[PDB]
């Protein structure tokens, strides 16, 4: 199914963690397929915020002691060689960003992830997006199916956040009363 | 009052759930049309106030002022005059609780 | 003063507008169901240039 | 329209080379006094530009002919150095046609419906056209240094007689060989753009009235006319600084105004005139292209659907 | 209170006009619906302002 | 100015595209304008009411009110 | 491909409208032959009397 | 006997620019449904966004590369040089913490 | 603008006389009809795109 | 060797020119192949999302590069670039701005105490001013990333809207419907190809959960 | 009011009432006259 | 100096600035009534 | 139009609001949804394929779709050949979508039903 176009192809990296979140809330997803996305997650944080922190003393060891480097130091201001340092370590940064390793493999979990979903319930995996509200991000995402993880699998699961197993009532939906009507508005 | 105003419009904007960019449009074509029509009076008020205002221009804003309500108060007979006349059925068999 | 008049001016309007609106109850009794239905009005052309 | 194309039929390289050879031929022969009066007008208007107000404004193409013949030489001195430009255009269209049709050939679309988009066909055309000209520079340099003589004062004249004999006098007097590529940038420019300002709006126009008002026989003369039109407007000024670069003497004392280059002369002429004197002669040269194209294609299209009507085609295909 | 308490739930909270809205008018008795009218919501800046 | 500056350019841009839409442009209505239109929340959802420029990525419903 | 200007030739599609008539239709009368002979007869008698 | 009166009207122009906006796009819509595709001619929209910045960016003469190049340098270093004066104090902070100990 | 005073001064030079000025746009204006029924008809294919086409009977 | 009448009209269909043009999507190459994952029982997947309104979100763009692509209408390299463009020159005015209420770095001052701004306000002022820097350059850097990417997908991959392509290539009343190729119209299309488009079949869910 | 300066900036409050780039403003950005 | 040309077109930027202004001045934002006529007309 | 139609996704709407039965909901069978399917529109006998695909062509692939940000109007816009070229054939299938002359003669310019 290579040339086969996924449901979610056109879906951006905090509509994927908004639907591991909105399945695994709604335990469509249950709790033995998180694990890994979750080491996934927290590996892919750490090297995010932990990057810049190796990369500046290997740009002092290799980059700032090359000849342009020690040029731009020697004949322009402290200042000036501060905002190229600080330039080059975030482009660096971004450049990581983009590109990590971790990232990559936490995005080939969710993909996984995805696929199962897909396998799990058919094409009804695109009725778990809906329009995520603005500047909640995947990592948001990501910390809320964690949190929901640890509420799930402590020691307050039935006393002060509700349990994973499903009691929904065993009925038919062909016969069983429904909520909303069609076209009219209900009483 | 920005509290106040802010509150009550998205309020009202919520409970219907109107289409932000039509609306936006809407409402950004509304407030430039009652920003200019106010302009123009903030402008005579402004300027009025010192060696403008002639015996000649208070004649002319009386008039001016007499005229629009005479304007608004022909359509208003008209419709007055539409209401007095309003048609209704035979009074003998279509409409008989008429009298 | 004024502010209590528009308020009063527009809770009349609003009332006088919204009667074009007949919106009613009406119970199918095979489903046991109230469900909402609009219609249109009828009544003297007097009330409607008043 | 991508695949609108019907070219069922393609001429072979050495039809193509003389069929262009004796077209452009008869063409140059009918439409050089155009160019000639078009010239002496760039000339004479040099360093000076357009003067005059609305109506007015520019050079008269008949006054300048009139004077042209006044002078007592006939017909026959219209056609000075027609020699050298019919040389020099024949080496121009071989060069450009070859390296046209070995690319298009190379590069051509599988399909006979399907033709290269314009902007591809506008690349290879000005490469092609960049290519010949620079190549026949020379032949274009003594062609106008002999017009702009007449017009000159006979002491900044050359005093060619003929192609050979111009090349040989740019050769030994200005020393080196490399005073015969003088202007080859400027005619290298000229040429790309008259390349790639034809071939777009005149089937842009053309499709468009065909879509307007059906098939029709004038549809193609109208597109032609919108081409030759919008071909001149966008070509004239590299033409112009062409002119000028080719006429400016050797000895600077001769040059009424001295140029350096390409951006020297642009720079001299937006001094010395408006935006506007890039302009001069704007009717000759729009009279002079759209001649020359309709002659060409009346000519070009009778023989290919000659060609085709033997060959079996279709009436649609043809 | 006046202004925005009373006539929020006077206006939202029930369908059901005072005896002021209509005393005076002679239409038959029916209920108030804040969606379905001035579908333009041009009473949204009006009631900001 | 910044208020009267953004009123002034998008008068003279609006005026622009009514004049040749509404001149040169009306050959191909489909083409030139779009479809759109929103109703009261009482009735169902119109199928013109969904966010202009999405409606390739999205699909608009809401629940009616009284 | 010949010169500069290059006369691109483009196939359609059929068309036709409800009436085929009142439009441009050329008379099988106009050719280069019949239509010059005309003329220049015509011409050739009015300019004799003139 | 009139006071002089001034000579031009552009808010009153614009005003009625608007009013025609307004009228021909509300009977538009309510009537016709119609929304004018302004990016069929996506360069008059263009054009309004350019305008949205093209005064004030000839007032500081950024249509010149290196204007804008030397522009882009002096904010950086402007925003560079206020990140470091705030975050200065911190090794202040940590050494003044041993005297306090 | 706000330098000078809103006022008209004693000079009659001071007369807003109209001077005429270049003569192109007025061939347009001359051409107009030609150029707006073409706009209205032949641009915007009014009332459809076989109405002007030149006629041919169905095959 | 080569096969039947049927085999030999199948081997025309996958035939990587029979459906390909030169002005259209190179993915008409593969067409076939594409179609026969992508149409599975003659079935069009609606990859729209289902979303009940609640203000959740306005204005639906969800990201800048989305904006920029819908919104924006910026669907080609040129407009593109005409937006990096206008970009930079709102970071370059948002910068002068930045620098002129606050002089650091200017007139010698190397101090946000030695300006009449920072005395004004102080250090909200100084976060304000911070902020909207901030904010500019983060847009200028994401339109930029995007007419980046744009440049990198057409005049470098010659990828290009096809719609747009095909919009552009026909600008109307053309008449532009040929019998040889497919495409161009509903009735030329292949009998055979609208069957083998829809040869293979869906894969019924686990209903695991 | 382009490469020519017409008005005079020391008589105006705000130099941008119309296009140009040869007008700054005398209160420059962050300069507040107080007492 | 090295930008004659330069300085010409300068001054045919100038000469366009001001004459949008004039004409939006005098055509555009004007209240004189024969020109309004002649607007109308 | 079945882009537009909007009762196709109608069924999510309950759920997206009460998921006490949303799994027993996806537990279903799924015949169309989030998809379409257009019946044949040209007979066609081919007993080799079971199932033939009309879906419009340049509605064929989503990979060009998904980033266009216009309506799927292109796809209804004159892709078809065929023409009738008869007086007698309507042009518009609402025949109320007329005026009533500069008079305005009611009730047919005041009534929806004829105007
Ligand atoms: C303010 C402006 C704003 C924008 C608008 C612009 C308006 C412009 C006009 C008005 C203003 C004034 C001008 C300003 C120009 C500024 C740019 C510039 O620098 O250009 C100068 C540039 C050059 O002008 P120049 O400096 O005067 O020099 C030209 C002279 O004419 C050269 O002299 P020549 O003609 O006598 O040439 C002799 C010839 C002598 O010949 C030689 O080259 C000698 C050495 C090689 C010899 C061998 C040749 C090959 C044969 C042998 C091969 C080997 C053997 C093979 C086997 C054996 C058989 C052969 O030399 C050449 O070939 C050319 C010179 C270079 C030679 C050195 C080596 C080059 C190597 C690379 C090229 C190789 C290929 C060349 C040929 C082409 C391909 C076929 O001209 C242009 O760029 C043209 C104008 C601009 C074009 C681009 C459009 C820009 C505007 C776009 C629209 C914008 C609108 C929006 C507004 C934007 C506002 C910003
Ligand atoms: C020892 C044991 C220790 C144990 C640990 C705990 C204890 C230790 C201390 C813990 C401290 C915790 C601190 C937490 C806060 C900070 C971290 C955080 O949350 O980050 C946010 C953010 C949260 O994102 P996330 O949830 O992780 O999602 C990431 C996902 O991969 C995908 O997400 P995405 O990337 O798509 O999303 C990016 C972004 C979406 O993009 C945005 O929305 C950003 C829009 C632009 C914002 C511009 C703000 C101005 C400052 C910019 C940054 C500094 C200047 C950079 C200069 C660069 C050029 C040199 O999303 C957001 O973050 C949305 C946040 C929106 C709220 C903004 C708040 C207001 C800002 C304005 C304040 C001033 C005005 C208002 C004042 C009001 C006062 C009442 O963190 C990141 O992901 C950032 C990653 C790194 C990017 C670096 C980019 C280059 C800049 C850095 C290099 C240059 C530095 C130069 C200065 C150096 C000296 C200072
Ligand atoms: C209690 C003692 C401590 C100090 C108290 C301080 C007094 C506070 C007074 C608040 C006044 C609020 C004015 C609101 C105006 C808008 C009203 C409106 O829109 O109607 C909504 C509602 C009415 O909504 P409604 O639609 O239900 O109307 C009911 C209509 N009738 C009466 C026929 C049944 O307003 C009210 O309920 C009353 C409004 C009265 C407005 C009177 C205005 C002039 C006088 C103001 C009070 C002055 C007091 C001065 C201090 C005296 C101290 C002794
Ligand atoms: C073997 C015996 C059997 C008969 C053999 C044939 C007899 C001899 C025929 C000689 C050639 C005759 C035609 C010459 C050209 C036209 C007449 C003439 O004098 O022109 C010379 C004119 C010159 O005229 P001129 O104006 O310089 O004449 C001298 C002028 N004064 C007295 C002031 C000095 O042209 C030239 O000689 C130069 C250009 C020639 C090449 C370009 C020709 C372009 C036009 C070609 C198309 C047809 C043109 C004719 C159209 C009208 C007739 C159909
Ligand atoms: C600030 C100033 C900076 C200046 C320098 C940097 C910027 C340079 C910008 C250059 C832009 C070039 C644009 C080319 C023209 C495209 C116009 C266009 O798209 O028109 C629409 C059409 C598009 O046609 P189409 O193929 O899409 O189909 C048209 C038909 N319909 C509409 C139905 C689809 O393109 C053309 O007509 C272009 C024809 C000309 C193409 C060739 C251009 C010149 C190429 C030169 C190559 C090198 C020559 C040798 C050089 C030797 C020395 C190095
Ligand atoms: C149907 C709609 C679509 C139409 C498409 C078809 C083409 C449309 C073409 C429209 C443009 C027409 C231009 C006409 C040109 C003038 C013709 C004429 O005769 O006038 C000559 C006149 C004078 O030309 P002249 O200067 O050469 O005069 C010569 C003077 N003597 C004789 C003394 C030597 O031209 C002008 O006055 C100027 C004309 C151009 C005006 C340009 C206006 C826009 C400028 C924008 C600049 C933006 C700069 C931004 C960068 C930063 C700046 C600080
Ligand atoms: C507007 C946005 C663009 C950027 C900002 C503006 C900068 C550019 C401003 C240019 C203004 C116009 C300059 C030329 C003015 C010519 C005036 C004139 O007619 O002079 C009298 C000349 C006189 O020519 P004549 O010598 O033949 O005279 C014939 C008339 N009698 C016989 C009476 C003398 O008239 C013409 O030539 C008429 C046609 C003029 C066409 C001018 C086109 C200018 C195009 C320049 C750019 C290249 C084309 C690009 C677009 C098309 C191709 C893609
Ligand atoms: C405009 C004034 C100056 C000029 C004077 C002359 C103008 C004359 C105009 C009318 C001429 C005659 C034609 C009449 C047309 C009537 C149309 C009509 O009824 O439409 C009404 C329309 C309703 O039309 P509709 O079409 O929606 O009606 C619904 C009916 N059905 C369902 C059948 C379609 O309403 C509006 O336009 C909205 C008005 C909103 C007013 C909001 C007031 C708020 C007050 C706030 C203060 C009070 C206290 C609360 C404060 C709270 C603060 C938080
Ligand atoms: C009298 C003609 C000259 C007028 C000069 C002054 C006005 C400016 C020019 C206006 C346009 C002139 C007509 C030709 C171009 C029409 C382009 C167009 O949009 O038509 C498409 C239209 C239909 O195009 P379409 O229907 O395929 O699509 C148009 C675009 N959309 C998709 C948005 C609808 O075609 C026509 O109306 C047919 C026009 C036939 C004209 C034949 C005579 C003129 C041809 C020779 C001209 C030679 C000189 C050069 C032109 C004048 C000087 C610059
Ligand atoms: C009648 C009213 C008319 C109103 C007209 C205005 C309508 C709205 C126009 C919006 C245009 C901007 C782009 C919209 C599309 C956004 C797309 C997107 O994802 O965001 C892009 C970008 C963000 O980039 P992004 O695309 O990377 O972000 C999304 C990605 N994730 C999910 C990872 C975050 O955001 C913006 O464009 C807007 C940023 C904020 C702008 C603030 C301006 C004012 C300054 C602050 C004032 C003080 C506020 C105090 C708040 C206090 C809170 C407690």
């Amino acid at each position: 199914n290579n040339l086969r176009l996924k449901p979610w192809f056109h879906w951006t990296d905090e509509e994927r963690s908004h639907a591991i979140f909105s399945a695994y809330e709604k335990r469509i997803l249950k709790s033995e397929d998180l694990p890994s996305f979750l080491r996934a997650n927290r590996i892919n944080n750490v090297s995010t915020w932990v990057f810049p922190l190796i990369a500046l003393p290997l740009f002092n060891q290799s980059i700032f002691k090359l000849g342009f480097a020690q040029r731009i130091l020697l004949t322009r201001p402290a200042i000036e060689w501060h905002c190229f340092k600080i330039a080059t370590v975030a482009a660096s940064w971004l450049a990581w960003l983009n590109f990590s390793p971790f990232y990559r493999k936490l995005e080939n979990e969710k993909e996984y992830l995805l696929d199962t979903l897909e396998s799990r319930i058919g094409i009804n995996v695109l009725d778990l997006n809906d329009a995520l509200p603005r500047w909640t991000t995947s990592q948001e995402y990501n910390r809320r199916t964690q949190q929901l993880y640890n509420q799930r699998n402590g020691f307050f699961a039935g006393l002060l956040y509700p349990q994973e197993e499903s009691s929904r009532p065993l009925v038919d939906i062909a016969s069983f009363p429904k909520n909303l009507h069609k076209e009219k508005l209900t009483k | 009052g920005l509290l106040l105003g802010l509150s009550s419009i998205y309020y009202l904007m919520y409970v219907r759930l109107l289409p932000f960019n039509k609306i936006i449009f809407a409402w950004i074509l509304v407030a430039m049309f009652l920003y200019w029509l106010l302009s123009g009076f903030v402008f005579f008020v402004k300027k009025y106030q010192y060696s403008k205002f002639t015996a000649a221009i208070q004649r002319f804003w009386k008039r001016t002022y007499i005229i629009f309500w005479v304007i608004e108060a022909g359509t208003f007979s008209v419709f007055f005059y539409l209401t007095l006349n309003a048609s209704s059925e035979p009074v003998y068999m279509y409409d008989q609780i008429k009298i | 003063l004024l502010l209590y008049i528009l308020w009063l001016e527009f809770y009349q309007f609003y009332h006088i507008l919204s009667f074009y609106g007949n919106i009613n109850w009406a119970f199918d009794y095979d489903e046991y169901i109230w469900t909402l239905e609009l219609d249109t009005r009828r009544t003297r052309l007097a009330n409607n240039y008043i | 329209m991508n695949y609108s194309y019907k070219r069922y039929w393609e001429p072979s390289t050495a039809e193509v080379i003389g069929l262009s050879l004796s077209v452009n031929t008869i063409s140059a022969a009918l439409t050089y006094p155009i160019e000639f009066v078009k010239v002496r007008s760039q000339i004479r208007t040099e360093g000076v530009g357009i003067r005059s107000k609305n109506l007015y404004m520019g050079i008269n193409p008949n006054k300048v002919f009139r004077e042209i013949h006044a002078t007592g030489n006939g017909l026959r001195g219209f056609y000075q150095g027609f020699e050298s430009h019919l040389i020099g255009r024949l080496s121009y269209l071989f060069i450009r046609n070859l390296t046209y049709k070995i690319i298009y050939d190379r590069t051509k679309p599988v399909k006979a419906h399907n033709d290269l988009s314009h902007r591809e066909k506008g690349v290879i055309a000005g490469f092609a056209g960049g290519l010949a000209a620079f190549l026949t520079s020379p032949a274009d340099l003594v062609n106008t240094r002999t017009i702009a003589e007449g017009g000159k004062p006979k002491e900044w004249r050359w005093g060619y007689k003929g192609l050979m004999d111009g090349i040989n006098k740019i050769a030994a007097t200005e020393g080196g060989n490399a005073a015969l590529f003088r202007g080859s940038y400027a005619n290298v420019l000229r040429a790309v753009i008259l390349n790639i300002s034809l071939t777009g709006p005149f089937d842009y126009l053309n499709e468009k009235i065909w879509i307007t008002f059906g098939d029709m026989t004038w549809n193609k003369y109208a597109a032609l006319l919108w081409a030759s039109f919008w071909g001149s407007v966008a070509t004239l000024p590299f033409d112009n600084i062409r002119t000028r670069l080719y006429a400016q003497n050797a000895d600077p004392t001769k040059n009424r105004l001295t140029y350096s280059g390409w951006a020297d002369a642009a720079k001299k002429l937006i001094q010395h005139e408006g935006i506007s004197g890039f302009y001069v002669g704007f009717y000759a040269f729009y009279i002079r292209t759209f001649l020359y194209a309709w002659t060409t294609v009346f000519i070009t299209d009778k023989i290919t659907s000659d060609w085709k009507r033997k060959a079996g085609l279709k009436e649609w295909q043809i | 209170w006046c202004a925005y308490f009373v006539p929020y739930n006077i206006f939202f909270k029930t369908h059901m006009p005072l005896e002021h809205a209509y005393d005076n008018l002679f239409f038959p008795y029916f209920q108030h619906t804040h969606f379905l009218w001035d579908n333009n919501a041009l009473h949204i800046p009006t009631v900001g302002g | 100015l910044s208020f009267v500056y953004l009123s002034y350019r998008l008068a003279w841009v609006l005026f622009a595209y009514v004049l040749i839409y509404n001149h040169f442009l009306l050959g191909d209505i489909g083409k030139t304008f779009n479809v759109g239109e929103w109703d009261h929340r009482l009735k169902p959802s119109a199928e013109r009411d969904y966010p202009t420029r999405y409606e390739s990525l999205y699909i608009l419903d809401r629940t009616q009110k009284w | 491909m010949f010169f500069e200007l290059e006369d691109i030739k483009r196939r359609h599609s059929l068309y036709w409208d409800i009436y085929n008539v009142q439009g441009w239709v050329r008379r099988p009368d106009s050719t280069l032959y019949n239509n010059v002979k005309r003329g220049v007869t015509a011409g050739v008698v009015a300019s004799l009397v003139q | 006997r009139y006071s002089r009166n001034r000579q031009t009207y552009r808010t009153g122009a614009y005003w009625c620019l608007y009013v025609n906006i307004i009228a021909v796009v509300a009977f538009y819509f309510w009537f016709y449904k119609f929304t004018m595709n302004f990016g069929y001619l996506w360069w008059l929209l263009y054009s309004l966004i350019l305008s949205f910045f093209f005064s004030r960016a000839l007032k500081h003469r950024f249509y010149n590369p290196l204007n804008v190049m030397t522009e882009f340098k002096n904010g950086f270093m402007w925003f560079i040089i206020i990140l470091i004066n705030i975050f200065k104090p911190l090794l202040k902070l940590l050494e003044n913490n041993y005297i306090n100990l | 603008e706000s330098e000078d005073l809103d006022f008209q001064c004693e000079s009659f030079k001071s007369q807003h006389f109209r001077k005429k000025g270049p003569i192109s746009q007025y061939l347009i204006l001359g051409l107009l009809p030609i150029l707006y029924f073409g706009t209205e008809f032949f641009y915007n294919h009014y009332p459809d795109e076989d109405y002007w086409r030149v006629a041919h009977p169905p095959p | 060797k080569k096969g039947t009448a049927s085999e030999e009209e199948l081997k025309k269909l996958y035939d990587p020119n029979t459906f390909y043009e030169h002005g259209d999507n190179p993915a008409f190459k593969q067409f076939m192949n594409i179609a026969v994952e992508n149409l599975r029982e003659g079935k069009l997947t609606d990859h729209r999302t289902y979303v009940v309104d609640t203000y959740k979100k306005w204005m639906y763009a969800r990201n800048w590069d989305d904006f920029l692509q819908r919104d924006c209408k910026a669907i080609t390299f040129p407009r593109a670039f005409a937006l990096w463009i206008v970009g930079t020159l709102g970071m370059a005015t948002a910068s002068k701005w930045c620098r002129q209420i606050l002089p650091v770095g200017s007139h010698g001052i190397t101090k946000i105490s030695q300006t009449q701004f920072f005395h004004q306000f102080g250090p909200l002022g100084t976060l304000g001013a911070v902020g909207f820097y901030g904010l500019t350059a983060y847009l200028y850097y994401k339109t930029t990333i995007f007419t980046v990417k744009k440049f990198y997908s057409h005049c470098i991959l010659q990828e290009r809207e096809w719609i747009f392509e095909q919009e552009r290539q026909n600008p109307g009343y053309g008449e532009y419907f040929f019998k040889d190729v497919p495409l161009s119209a509903e009735e030329h299309f292949n009998d055979l190809a609208r069957g083998e488009m829809a040869k293979k079949k869906f894969e019924k869910p686990n209903h695991e959960f | 009011c382009i490469y020519q300066a017409y008005q005079n900036p020391l008589r105006h409050i705000n130099t941008g009432h119309n296009p140009n780039n040869v007008y700054e403003d005398i209160v420059m950005l962050g300069d507040y006259p107080v007492q | 100096n090295y930008f004659y040309y330069l300085d010409r077109i300068k001054k045919l930027f100038t000469y366009l600035n001001d004459l949008r202004k004039h004409i939006l001045k005098k055509y555009v934002y004007t209240i004189n009534h024969k020109r309004i006529a002649i607007n109308y007309l | 139009f079945p882009f537009l139609e909007k009762m196709k996704y109608n069924q999510y709407k309950e759920y997206k609001n009460d998921y006490l039965f949303y799994l027993d909901f996806l537990k279903k069978e799924i015949t169309d949804d989030h998809s379409f399917f257009w019946k044949a529109r040209k007979v066609i006998k081919l007993p080799q394929y079971s199932v033939f695909s009309f879906v419009p062509l340049k509605l064929m692939m989503w990979k060009t779709m998904i980033n266009y940000p216009e309506s799927f109007w292109y796809a209804a816009s004159r892709v078809v050949q065929s023409r009738r070229k008869k007086v007698f054939v309507t042009k518009c299938s609402a025949r109320t979508l007329t005026t009533a002359g500069w008079t305005f003669i009611t009730p047919f310019s005041s009534n929806i039903k004829y105007t």
